[PDB]
């Protein structure tokens, strides 16, 4: 993830300094989708029909 | 960058081809904590 | 790298624009057998 965010154009200073918040952001991003398992997920709509 | 049993060396991305490290195949990057500090056999 | 008729020079890859060689349009590279060994007018 460090090298991929290097690849998008983010400097190594903030990656060296801001690991915890981006880790929490990624973790809560992957945790929010479990409760989103409903009609709002267009992927479930496509699977369903 | 690579180690071998005959100090580091270089290999390409698609073949195990050991050869001594040059500036023609490396670039300068700001330091990161994950790296390896060396103080005995400095490459050119 | 393009010969001139008023000696090598630089040209772009999509237009015939002869231009003297600088450091900003070339890169260092390992030698090959097919390269030209010029020894009377060294490029900068
Ligand atoms: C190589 O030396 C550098 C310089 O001291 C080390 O970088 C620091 O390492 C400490 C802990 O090892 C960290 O708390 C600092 O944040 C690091 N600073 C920077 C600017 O990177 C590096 O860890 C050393 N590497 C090895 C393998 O010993
Ligand atoms: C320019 O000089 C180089 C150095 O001798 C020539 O490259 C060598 O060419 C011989 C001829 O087959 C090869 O056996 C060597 O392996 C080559 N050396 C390297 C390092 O590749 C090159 O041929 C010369 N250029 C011209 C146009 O004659």
């Amino acid at each position: 993830i460090f090298y991929r965010l290097n690849g998008v154009g983010i400097t190594q200073q903030v990656l060296s300094e801001n690991q915890k918040l981006i880790a929490n952001k990624f973790n809560q991003a992957l945790g929010a989708m479990q409760t989103g398992f409903t009609t709002t997920n267009e992927a479930f709509q496509k699977v369903q029909d | 960058f690579i180690k071998t049993n005959n100090e580091w060396s270089y290999t390409g991305s698609s073949f195990y081809a050991p050869e001594p490290i040059t500036s023609l195949n490396t670039k300068y990057v700001a330091p990161q904590v994950t790296y390896q500090n060396i103080s005995t056999n400095l490459p050119p």
